[PDB]
């Protein structure tokens, strides 16, 4: 909300790509386990 | 003395590029490896 | 006090200033003291022939060339060397990068994105709103009355 | 929008300059902490249909 | 009253005996003029900061420009992007799709390959 | 509402915001707390020593600010420390850490 | 630039240090930045009113570069609390949490 | 320039109309003679905590 010298930036990650983030976490933990977050 | 000889040549000003020039020491200061403003 | 700076270079270059960077420096400070608006060079003619009276017959002008810059107040990012020589220099106000490079204070910048300064807009008339009086008072029933 | 304030606020120096720097600094950090905590994945993966 | 910004007509109503408004901060907000009594809106006239994309001045000088927060329909024409972060003049707009270089803002980065900056 | 631990991050920086913006409405000691106003109706000399009284305190309110915003963003980042190192070590792994 | 975050605590503390001096040559409201010269050209009953603002000012600049200092301590200092807690766990054993 | 310190001489370069030399942050470093054109330098007499 801009009213005199105040500024608000976006963050860089719009919430979509953190939506992404979390499935892709989530969908790693439950096809392959904890492997995928030690290698292939 | 004082001829006067600017008979009639009236020609528009030609100008020309000067890239990076006319820059002079702006001060009386001694400064070693440094970037001043 | 009246300032000169001079600097004498060898050139090669063809007909106009080369694009090396110089650096000037000072010769003289004369402690004169009076306004100057306006100026002329003065050149060196040679009478080439005479005719008996025009006074202005045979001045030839020899051949050379010479360029008028002006001052402009700016802000220049200068680099100095380690004997004290001035080797490059950037404007601020010249582009949007020349401003990156003077807010910085480096020569060479690195990939990335950096905020220089601001913009707002300029207010483009001014509106005066005073009563213009509509109702007015009755200034015309005493200085027009019939019957004083 | 004042210029007579602002020649007056040019002789404390560079607290201005000093806040924007202090504010850039956790605005850039608030993007490093999302970084650090979602994107520790390198791929994308999927579920089955 | 002298001030600066813009000018508009208010939808909002007074009392007929009221001069002007003041939403917050002591920062009048309309005026009623004083010959038509006509209600007015005032609200400032737009600003933002700037910032300059450059790829590394070792590879290239050029750059791209963001003016933060302007639907800049009121500012170069190389190409203006429009993006959420402001607008970008000086990067073509790619359908493409990359690891983030030098992000802009709002999912939007840029980078620089064959051939001048591409956000 | 149990999600009352992100929201009260917005509500403190909202309630910060607002108390920066409501500050401009503070004379600090001058005749006046508009600016245009101390400008319109008084000579240069007789104004700079007022309009440096709002000068001083409006730096020193968003001094308040920015310090107060750093410390606050240095407990954030911790929180976001904690939260990078609990997906690192119950999402990606199993933790034999107790509770 | 591998040594980024090794790099940033000393560039960060050169560069508060620098504005540390970098405020000694300003005005804060009095005729001149330098402590002699209203010395040398006002007579006590005047210099004192001008010596007080350049003390108010120098101090405020002072407390600000003191607080500032006082918040990056903090974050080196959890900085080092992780790197002994990495020394301890990873060097003198061998961890099983995860990244 | 009213300053304190300690002058010894300097093995620099001046120009033929400078006065003055100077450091980052503004700070006086060196200094020429106005009645025998010569250059010195000035660095702080020690100061310290006990």
């Amino acid at each position: 909300q801009k009213f005199n010298g105040l500024t608000v930036l976006p963050p860089l990650l719009t919430d979509e790509m953190i939506a992404q983030y979390t499935s892709a976490l989530l969908a790693g933990t439950i096809t392959s386990g904890w492997t995928f977050g030690a290698g292939p | 003395q004082c001829v006067n000889l600017t008979t009639r040549t009236q020609l528009p000003p030609a100008y020309t590029n000067s890239f990076t020039r006319g820059v002079y020491y702006p001060d009386k200061v001694f400064r070693s490896s440094v970037l001043h403003s | 006090y009246f300032k000169i700076y001079s600097k004498h270079t060898p050139i090669n270059l063809v007909r106009d200033l080369p694009q090396g960077f110089s650096a000037l420096e000072p010769l003289v400070d004369l402690p004169i003291g009076i306004n100057i608006t306006r100026f002329q060079t003065l050149l060196a003619l040679h009478r080439s022939y005479l005719t008996p009276g025009d006074s202005s017959s045979g001045w030839t002008a020899g051949a050379a060339a010479y360029y008028v810059g002006y001052l402009q107040p700016r802000t220049f990012l200068l680099k100095y060397n380690e004997n004290g020589t001035i080797t490059d220099a950037v404007d601020c106000a010249l582009d949007p990068l020349s401003e990156t490079k003077c807010t910085l204070k480096s020569f060479t910048v690195e990939k990335g994105i950096y905020q220089t300064s601001n913009f707002r807009v300029q207010p483009t008339e001014s509106i005066v709103r005073f009563p213009n009086i509509t109702n007015l008072c009755p200034f015309g029933e005493v200085f027009n009355a019939t019957r004083f | 929008d004042s210029t007579e304030c602002s020649n007056l606020l040019l002789q404390y120096g560079s607290f201005c300059t000093q806040l924007n720097r202090a504010l850039t600094g956790i605005a850039v950090e608030q993007d490093k902490n999302t970084q650090e905590v979602f994107a520790q994945v390198k791929q994308i993966y999927k579920t089955p249909p | 009253l002298t001030g600066t910004g813009v000018l508009t007509e208010s939808n909002k109503k007074f009392l007929p005996f009221q001069q002007f408004g003041r939403d917050i901060a002591d920062t009048t907000d309309a005026v009623r003029d004083p010959q038509t009594l006509e209600i007015l809106d005032i609200t400032p006239c737009s600003f933002g900061g700037v910032s300059v994309i450059t790829p590394g001045t070792n590879t290239s000088n050029q750059v791209a420009v963001l003016y933060q927060d302007v639907n800049c329909t009121e500012v170069t024409g190389s190409n203006v992007f429009q993006t959420r972060a402001g607008c970008l003049i000086g990067a073509e707009h790619v359908n493409n799709s990359y690891e983030c270089d030098i992000p802009i803002g709002a999912g939007i980065c840029a980078s620089y390959q064959t051939q001048s900056i591409i956000a | 509402s149990a999600l009352g631990k992100l929201q009260d991050v917005v509500n403190q920086n909202a309630q910060a915001l607002n108390t920066l913006v409501k500050q401009l409405s503070s004379n600090f000691g001058a005749i006046s707390s508009v600016l245009n106003d101390i400008l319109s109706r008084l000579d240069p000399p007789e104004a700079e020593v007022q309009i440096d009284r709002l000068i001083t305190g409006r730096l020193q309110s968003l001094q308040t600010y920015v310090t107060q915003q750093l410390i606050r963003a240095a407990e954030i980042r911790a929180s976001a420390n904690l939260a990078a190192t609990k997906m690192s070590e119950c999402v990606l792994g199993q933790s034999k850490r107790v509770d």
